[PDB]
Protein backbone atom coordinates (compact mmCIF):
# COMPACT_ATOMS: atom_id res chain seq x y z
CA UNK A 1 0.00 0.00 0.00
CA UNK A 2 2.03 3.29 1.04
CA UNK A 3 5.58 3.11 1.97
CA UNK A 4 6.59 1.91 5.74
CA UNK A 5 9.80 1.31 6.98
CA UNK A 6 11.58 -1.72 6.76
CA UNK A 7 11.87 -4.63 9.62
CA UNK A 8 15.38 -5.04 10.15
CA UNK A 9 17.59 -7.02 12.84
CA UNK B 1 -3.20 -8.65 -13.12
CA UNK B 2 -3.84 -9.57 -16.50
CA UNK B 3 -3.36 -13.18 -17.15
CA UNK B 4 -0.78 -14.78 -19.98
CA UNK B 5 -2.37 -16.93 -22.61
CA UNK B 6 -1.69 -20.70 -23.09
CA UNK B 7 0.06 -21.20 -19.43
CA UNK B 8 1.78 -24.26 -19.24
CA UNK B 9 0.11 -27.52 -17.34
CA UNK B 10 2.21 -27.93 -14.46
CA UNK B 11 4.18 -25.60 -11.53
CA UNK B 12 6.44 -22.88 -13.13
CA UNK B 13 9.82 -22.55 -11.57
CA UNK B 14 11.66 -20.05 -13.71
CA UNK B 15 11.37 -16.59 -15.87
CA UNK B 16 13.43 -14.62 -18.06
CA UNK B 17 12.15 -11.61 -20.61
CA UNK B 18 14.06 -11.36 -23.52
CA UNK B 19 17.56 -8.89 -23.70
CA UNK B 20 17.71 -5.30 -25.23
CA UNK B 21 19.02 -6.37 -28.74
CA UNK B 22 15.81 -7.95 -29.33
CA UNK B 23 13.10 -5.70 -30.95
CA UNK B 24 9.79 -6.16 -28.60
CA UNK B 25 9.48 -7.78 -25.45
CA UNK B 26 9.66 -12.05 -25.15
CA UNK B 27 8.75 -14.26 -22.13
CA UNK B 28 10.43 -17.46 -21.20
CA UNK B 29 9.21 -20.17 -18.64
CA UNK B 30 10.00 -23.24 -17.24
CA UNK B 31 7.08 -25.92 -15.64
CA UNK B 32 7.73 -28.79 -14.05
CA UNK B 33 5.51 -30.70 -17.33
CA UNK B 34 9.41 -30.81 -18.64
CA UNK B 35 8.62 -27.70 -21.22
CA UNK B 36 9.90 -24.73 -21.96
CA UNK B 37 7.73 -22.38 -23.40
CA UNK B 38 8.00 -18.62 -25.32
CA UNK B 39 5.46 -15.97 -25.17
CA UNK B 40 5.76 -12.46 -27.44
CA UNK B 41 4.32 -9.40 -25.47
CA UNK B 42 2.37 -6.83 -27.00
CA UNK B 43 2.21 -3.07 -25.79
CA UNK B 44 -0.98 -4.08 -25.24
CA UNK B 45 -0.30 -6.74 -23.11
CA UNK B 46 -1.82 -9.05 -25.30
CA UNK B 47 0.51 -12.27 -25.31
CA UNK B 48 1.17 -14.67 -28.56
CA UNK B 49 2.34 -18.00 -27.67
CA UNK B 50 5.06 -18.11 -30.69
CA UNK B 51 7.14 -21.47 -29.97
CA UNK B 52 7.56 -24.15 -27.55
CA UNK B 53 10.45 -27.17 -26.53
CA UNK B 54 10.48 -29.78 -24.47
CA UNK B 55 12.96 -31.71 -21.74
CA UNK B 56 12.86 -35.58 -20.15
CA UNK B 57 12.83 -33.77 -16.44
CA UNK B 58 11.72 -30.68 -15.21
CA UNK B 59 13.35 -27.16 -16.32
CA UNK B 60 14.59 -25.39 -13.48
CA UNK B 61 16.32 -22.12 -14.69
CA UNK B 62 16.22 -20.61 -17.93
CA UNK B 63 18.31 -16.84 -19.67
CA UNK B 64 18.91 -15.88 -23.10
CA UNK B 65 21.90 -15.19 -25.15
CA UNK B 66 23.41 -11.61 -25.26
CA UNK B 67 22.66 -10.94 -29.05
CA UNK B 68 18.97 -13.04 -28.39
CA UNK B 69 19.29 -15.40 -30.59
CA UNK B 70 19.64 -18.14 -28.38
CA UNK B 71 17.93 -19.82 -24.88
CA UNK B 72 19.30 -21.65 -22.55
CA UNK B 73 17.60 -24.22 -20.46
CA UNK B 74 18.41 -26.47 -17.44
CA UNK B 75 16.38 -29.57 -16.38
CA UNK B 76 16.39 -32.20 -14.14
CA UNK B 77 17.44 -34.85 -16.22
CA UNK B 78 21.00 -33.76 -15.95
CA UNK B 79 21.44 -31.95 -19.66
CA UNK B 80 21.09 -28.17 -21.02
CA UNK B 81 20.05 -27.00 -24.03
CA UNK B 82 20.54 -24.10 -26.36
CA UNK B 83 17.49 -23.15 -28.44
CA UNK B 84 18.39 -21.54 -31.86
CA UNK B 85 15.24 -19.18 -31.79
CA UNK B 86 15.30 -18.11 -35.68
CA UNK B 87 15.49 -22.04 -36.84
CA UNK B 88 13.77 -23.80 -33.44
CA UNK B 89 15.97 -25.89 -32.79
CA UNK B 90 17.78 -27.22 -29.40
CA UNK B 91 20.36 -29.31 -29.36
CA UNK B 92 22.59 -30.51 -26.21
CA UNK B 93 25.42 -28.33 -24.90
CA UNK B 94 25.70 -29.51 -21.31
CA UNK B 95 26.12 -32.69 -19.90
CA UNK B 96 26.22 -33.05 -15.38
CA UNK B 97 25.81 -36.05 -13.27
CA UNK B 98 22.61 -34.59 -11.47
CA UNK B 99 19.88 -32.13 -12.04
CA UNK B 100 20.63 -28.66 -12.80
CA UNK B 101 19.19 -26.08 -11.03
CA UNK B 102 21.10 -22.86 -12.58
CA UNK B 103 21.76 -21.65 -16.13
CA UNK B 104 23.25 -18.30 -16.97
CA UNK B 105 25.00 -16.21 -19.93
CA UNK B 106 28.28 -14.82 -19.18
CA UNK B 107 29.71 -12.23 -21.52
CA UNK B 108 32.98 -11.17 -21.05
CA UNK B 109 35.22 -9.03 -23.20
CA UNK B 110 37.52 -12.28 -23.45
CA UNK B 111 35.55 -15.36 -23.36
CA UNK B 112 31.76 -15.77 -23.49
CA UNK B 113 30.29 -18.90 -22.14
CA UNK B 114 27.52 -20.99 -20.33
CA UNK B 115 27.61 -21.67 -16.48
CA UNK B 116 25.49 -24.48 -15.30
CA UNK B 117 25.16 -25.19 -11.37
CA UNK B 118 24.11 -28.86 -10.33
CA UNK B 119 23.41 -30.68 -7.55
CA UNK B 120 26.41 -32.97 -8.53
CA UNK B 121 28.07 -30.44 -6.36
CA UNK B 122 29.97 -28.89 -9.32
CA UNK B 123 30.05 -26.16 -11.79
CA UNK B 124 30.53 -26.28 -15.55
CA UNK B 125 31.55 -23.83 -18.07
CA UNK B 126 30.41 -24.75 -21.89
CA UNK B 127 31.50 -22.97 -25.53
CA UNK B 128 27.68 -24.14 -26.66
CA UNK B 129 29.79 -25.97 -29.91
CA UNK B 130 32.40 -28.91 -27.88
CA UNK B 131 31.13 -31.37 -25.87
CA UNK B 132 33.86 -30.93 -23.55
CA UNK B 133 33.42 -27.74 -20.70
CA UNK B 134 36.06 -25.87 -21.17
CA UNK B 135 36.51 -25.09 -17.26
CA UNK B 136 34.84 -26.83 -14.18
CA UNK B 137 34.95 -25.71 -10.51
CA UNK B 138 34.29 -27.41 -7.69
CA UNK B 139 31.04 -26.73 -5.05
CA UNK B 140 31.04 -27.58 -1.58
CA UNK B 141 27.36 -28.90 -1.91
CA UNK B 142 24.53 -29.10 -3.87
CA UNK B 143 23.92 -26.08 -6.58
CA UNK B 144 21.11 -24.15 -5.17
CA UNK B 145 20.88 -20.67 -6.61
CA UNK B 146 23.15 -17.97 -8.73
CA UNK B 147 23.35 -14.80 -10.53
CA UNK B 148 25.80 -13.49 -12.86
CA UNK B 149 26.37 -9.91 -13.53
CA UNK B 150 30.44 -9.09 -15.25
CA UNK B 151 32.63 -9.38 -13.75
CA UNK B 152 30.79 -11.16 -10.36
CA UNK B 153 29.06 -14.23 -9.61
CA UNK B 154 27.58 -15.64 -6.74
CA UNK B 155 26.55 -18.99 -5.98
CA UNK B 156 24.19 -20.37 -2.76
CA UNK B 157 25.00 -24.27 -2.31
CA UNK B 158 23.21 -26.04 0.25
CA UNK B 159 24.79 -26.39 4.22
CA UNK B 160 24.09 -22.72 3.71
CA UNK B 161 27.13 -22.35 1.37
CA UNK B 162 28.00 -19.03 -0.27
CA UNK B 163 30.99 -18.28 -2.61
CA UNK B 164 31.54 -15.14 -4.64
CA UNK B 165 33.60 -15.73 -8.20
CA UNK B 166 35.76 -13.28 -10.44
CA UNK B 167 35.15 -13.59 -14.10
CA UNK B 168 38.23 -11.58 -15.76
CA UNK B 169 40.24 -13.92 -17.48
CA UNK B 170 38.65 -16.92 -16.69
CA UNK B 171 36.23 -17.62 -13.86
CA UNK B 172 37.54 -18.07 -10.50
CA UNK B 173 36.77 -18.21 -6.56
CA UNK B 174 37.17 -14.57 -4.95
CA UNK B 175 35.75 -15.28 -1.39
CA UNK B 176 33.93 -17.74 0.95
CA UNK B 177 31.31 -15.74 2.95
CA UNK B 178 29.81 -17.07 5.92
CA UNK B 179 25.87 -17.05 5.42
CA UNK B 180 23.78 -13.93 7.27
CA UNK B 181 20.86 -16.47 7.28
CA UNK B 182 20.56 -19.36 9.56
CA UNK B 183 18.24 -21.01 7.51
CA UNK B 184 18.03 -22.83 3.58
CA UNK B 185 18.96 -21.32 1.33
CA UNK B 186 17.06 -20.45 -1.92
CA UNK B 187 17.24 -17.30 -4.24
CA UNK B 188 20.06 -14.58 -4.64
CA UNK B 189 19.91 -11.34 -7.09
CA UNK B 190 23.06 -8.55 -7.77
CA UNK B 191 22.73 -5.45 -7.79
CA UNK B 192 25.23 -2.33 -8.76
CA UNK B 193 26.72 0.62 -7.64
CA UNK B 194 25.90 4.78 -9.05
CA UNK B 195 28.26 3.75 -11.22
CA UNK B 196 26.98 0.46 -12.81
CA UNK B 197 29.56 -1.94 -11.35
CA UNK B 198 28.27 -5.17 -9.20
CA UNK B 199 28.69 -4.37 -5.72
CA UNK B 200 26.72 -6.38 -3.63
CA UNK B 201 24.02 -9.05 -3.48
CA UNK B 202 21.28 -10.18 -1.80
CA UNK B 203 20.07 -13.51 -0.27
CA UNK B 204 16.86 -14.71 0.37
CA UNK B 205 15.86 -17.93 2.46
CA UNK B 206 13.04 -20.00 3.71
CA UNK B 207 12.55 -18.28 6.69
CA UNK B 208 10.91 -15.03 5.59
CA UNK B 209 14.47 -13.39 6.09
CA UNK B 210 16.22 -11.38 3.07
CA UNK B 211 19.72 -10.44 3.75
CA UNK B 212 21.52 -7.06 2.36
CA UNK B 213 25.26 -7.94 1.56
CA UNK B 214 28.11 -5.63 0.32
CA UNK B 215 31.07 -7.23 -1.06
CA UNK B 216 33.51 -4.20 0.13
CA UNK B 217 31.54 -2.07 2.14
CA UNK B 218 33.04 0.76 4.83
CA UNK B 219 31.47 -0.38 7.78
CA UNK B 220 30.33 -4.22 7.18
CA UNK B 221 28.58 -4.37 10.98
CA UNK B 222 25.98 -1.10 10.06
CA UNK B 223 25.97 -1.59 6.09
CA UNK B 224 24.98 -5.13 5.85
CA UNK B 225 21.65 -5.53 7.40
CA UNK B 226 19.11 -8.66 7.46
CA UNK B 227 14.77 -8.06 7.14
CA UNK B 228 11.84 -10.17 7.50
CA UNK B 229 9.21 -10.73 4.70
CA UNK B 230 6.39 -12.54 3.61
CA UNK B 231 5.27 -13.49 7.24
CA UNK B 232 1.68 -13.12 7.46
CA UNK B 233 0.31 -10.86 10.40
CA UNK B 234 -1.19 -12.13 19.99
CA UNK B 235 -1.45 -14.86 18.09
CA UNK B 236 1.14 -16.71 15.85
CA UNK B 237 2.69 -15.65 12.51
CA UNK B 238 3.39 -17.61 9.78
CA UNK B 239 6.81 -17.77 8.16
CA UNK B 240 6.64 -18.76 4.48
CA UNK B 241 9.89 -19.01 2.19
CA UNK B 242 11.48 -16.88 -0.27
CA UNK B 243 10.91 -18.22 -3.69
CA UNK B 244 12.20 -15.59 -5.93
CA UNK B 245 14.81 -12.31 -5.77
CA UNK B 246 14.73 -10.04 -8.69
CA UNK B 247 15.96 -6.15 -8.84
CA UNK B 248 14.86 -3.36 -10.90
CA UNK B 249 17.05 -2.28 -13.73
CA UNK B 250 16.29 1.17 -13.67
CA UNK B 251 15.38 2.09 -10.37
CA UNK B 252 18.27 -0.38 -8.55
CA UNK B 253 15.45 -1.34 -5.87
CA UNK B 254 13.97 -4.83 -5.32
CA UNK B 255 11.03 -6.85 -5.64
CA UNK B 256 10.51 -10.54 -3.85
CA UNK B 257 7.76 -13.20 -4.14
CA UNK B 258 7.20 -15.95 -1.43
CA UNK B 259 4.98 -19.21 -0.55
CA UNK B 260 2.15 -16.43 1.17
CA UNK B 261 1.03 -15.76 -2.28
CA UNK B 262 2.16 -12.40 -1.99
CA UNK B 263 5.05 -10.40 -3.69
CA UNK B 264 6.55 -6.98 -2.42
CA UNK B 265 8.70 -4.11 -3.65
CA UNK B 266 11.55 -3.08 -1.45
CA UNK B 267 14.21 -0.27 -1.43
CA UNK B 268 17.34 -1.23 0.67
CA UNK B 269 18.97 2.13 0.47
CA UNK B 270 16.20 3.67 2.02
CA UNK B 271 15.45 0.39 4.11
CA UNK B 272 11.80 0.79 3.47
CA UNK B 273 9.05 -1.49 1.95
CA UNK B 274 7.24 0.04 -0.78
CA UNK B 275 4.10 -2.04 -1.79
CA UNK B 276 2.71 -5.86 -0.70
CA UNK B 277 -0.07 -7.31 -2.71
CA UNK B 278 -3.18 -9.44 -2.31
CA UNK B 279 -2.98 -12.71 -1.30
CA UNK B 280 -2.67 -15.28 -4.27
CA UNK B 281 -4.90 -18.75 -4.23
CA UNK B 282 -1.67 -20.87 -4.31
CA UNK B 283 2.07 -19.28 -3.54
CA UNK B 284 4.35 -17.21 -6.38
CA UNK B 285 6.90 -19.37 -7.15
CA UNK B 286 9.38 -17.15 -9.97
CA UNK B 287 9.61 -13.50 -11.37
CA UNK B 288 11.76 -11.35 -12.88
CA UNK B 289 11.57 -8.13 -15.35
CA UNK B 290 12.03 -7.35 -18.80
CA UNK B 291 14.72 -5.16 -20.55
CA UNK B 292 13.72 -1.16 -19.34
CA UNK B 293 12.05 -2.33 -16.16
CA UNK B 294 8.60 -1.48 -17.54
CA UNK B 295 7.25 -5.11 -17.50
CA UNK B 296 6.70 -7.35 -14.12
CA UNK B 297 6.27 -10.83 -14.55
CA UNK B 298 5.45 -13.30 -11.57
CA UNK B 299 4.16 -16.52 -11.97
CA UNK B 300 1.53 -18.26 -9.81
CA UNK B 301 2.28 -22.12 -9.01
CA UNK B 302 2.77 -24.69 -5.92
CA UNK B 303 6.08 -24.59 -4.47
CA UNK B 304 6.26 -28.48 -3.17
CA UNK B 305 6.27 -25.84 0.45
CA UNK B 306 3.91 -27.87 2.48
CA UNK B 307 4.47 -31.39 0.56
CA UNK B 308 2.83 -33.48 -1.51
CA UNK B 309 -0.64 -33.43 0.04
CA UNK B 310 -1.12 -29.94 -0.37
CA UNK B 311 -0.29 -30.33 -4.48
CA UNK B 312 -3.87 -29.77 -6.43
CA UNK B 313 -2.63 -30.71 -10.21
CA UNK B 314 -6.29 -28.98 -11.26
CA UNK B 315 -5.80 -25.47 -9.93
CA UNK B 316 -4.52 -22.89 -12.80
CA UNK B 317 -1.13 -22.00 -13.03
CA UNK B 318 -1.02 -18.52 -14.24
CA UNK B 319 1.83 -16.01 -15.16
CA UNK B 320 0.66 -12.02 -14.59
CA UNK B 321 2.44 -9.11 -15.93
CA UNK B 322 2.49 -5.68 -14.18
CA UNK B 323 2.93 -2.56 -16.14
CA UNK B 324 3.89 -1.23 -13.01
CA UNK B 325 7.71 0.50 -12.79
CA UNK B 326 6.33 3.59 -10.69
CA UNK B 327 6.06 1.64 -7.86
CA UNK B 328 9.30 1.09 -7.70
CA UNK B 329 10.53 4.52 -8.09
CA UNK B 330 12.54 5.85 -4.83
CA UNK B 331 11.49 9.34 -3.36
CA UNK C 1 13.39 -40.12 0.30
CA UNK C 2 10.22 -37.78 -0.90
CA UNK C 3 7.66 -36.33 1.18
CA UNK C 4 6.40 -39.59 3.13
CA UNK C 5 6.36 -37.98 6.46
CA UNK C 6 3.65 -35.61 6.43
CA UNK C 7 3.32 -31.95 6.97
CA UNK C 8 4.37 -30.41 11.02
CA UNK C 9 4.98 -26.51 10.53
CA UNK C 10 7.77 -26.57 13.87
CA UNK C 11 6.99 -23.59 16.15
CA UNK C 12 9.16 -20.80 17.22
CA UNK C 13 9.44 -17.41 19.16
CA UNK C 14 10.63 -14.07 18.07
CA UNK C 15 10.23 -10.40 18.51
CA UNK C 16 8.88 -8.03 16.44
CA UNK C 17 9.01 -4.22 16.32
CA UNK C 18 8.51 -4.31 20.17
CA UNK C 19 6.67 -7.30 21.85
CA UNK C 20 7.02 -10.73 22.13
CA UNK C 21 5.38 -13.12 19.72
CA UNK C 22 5.52 -16.79 18.76
CA UNK C 23 5.80 -18.31 15.24
CA UNK C 24 4.80 -21.29 12.72
CA UNK C 25 7.15 -22.01 10.17
CA UNK C 26 5.26 -23.20 7.05
CA UNK C 27 7.60 -24.61 5.07
CA UNK C 28 7.68 -28.00 4.46
CA UNK C 29 12.10 -28.63 4.71
CA UNK C 30 12.03 -26.18 8.28
CA UNK C 31 11.56 -29.68 9.91
CA UNK C 32 14.26 -31.95 11.12
CA UNK C 33 13.30 -34.95 8.76
CA UNK C 34 13.66 -32.39 5.85
CA UNK C 35 16.40 -30.16 7.00
CA UNK C 36 18.89 -31.49 4.97
CA UNK C 37 16.96 -31.29 1.45
CA UNK C 38 15.52 -28.68 -1.07
CA UNK C 39 11.79 -28.28 -2.11
CA UNK C 40 13.04 -29.24 -5.55
CA UNK C 41 14.89 -32.10 -4.25
CA UNK C 42 11.82 -33.26 -2.39
CA UNK C 43 9.67 -32.62 -5.23
CA UNK C 44 11.21 -34.24 -7.75
CA UNK C 45 11.61 -37.67 -5.69
CA UNK C 46 7.83 -37.50 -5.03
CA UNK C 47 7.46 -37.23 -9.07
CA UNK C 48 9.70 -40.53 -9.81
CA UNK C 49 7.92 -42.40 -7.02
CA UNK C 50 5.01 -41.58 -9.03
CA UNK C 51 3.66 -39.72 -5.51
CA UNK C 52 1.80 -36.90 -7.49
Amino acid sequence: DEEQPMEID
Amino acid sequence: DIEVTSSPDDSIGCLSFSPPTLPGNFLIAGSWANDVRCWEVQDSGQTIPKAQQMHTGPVLDVCWSDDGSKVFTASCDKTAKMWDLSSNQAIQIAQHDAPVKTIHWIKAPNYSCVMTGSWDKTLKFWDTRSSNPMMVLQLPERCYCADVIYPMAVVATAERGLIVYQLENQPSEFRRIESPLKHQHRCVAIFKDKQNKPTGFALGSIEGRVAIHYINPPNPAKDNFTFKCHRSNSAPQDIYAVNGIAFHPVHGTLATVGSDGRFSFWDKDARTKLKTSEQLDQPISACCFNHNGNIFAYASSYDWSKGHEFYNPQKKNYIFLRNAAEELKPR
Amino acid sequence: TGTTIKFNPPTGTDTMVSTNISTKHQCITAMKEYESKSLEELRLEDYQANRK
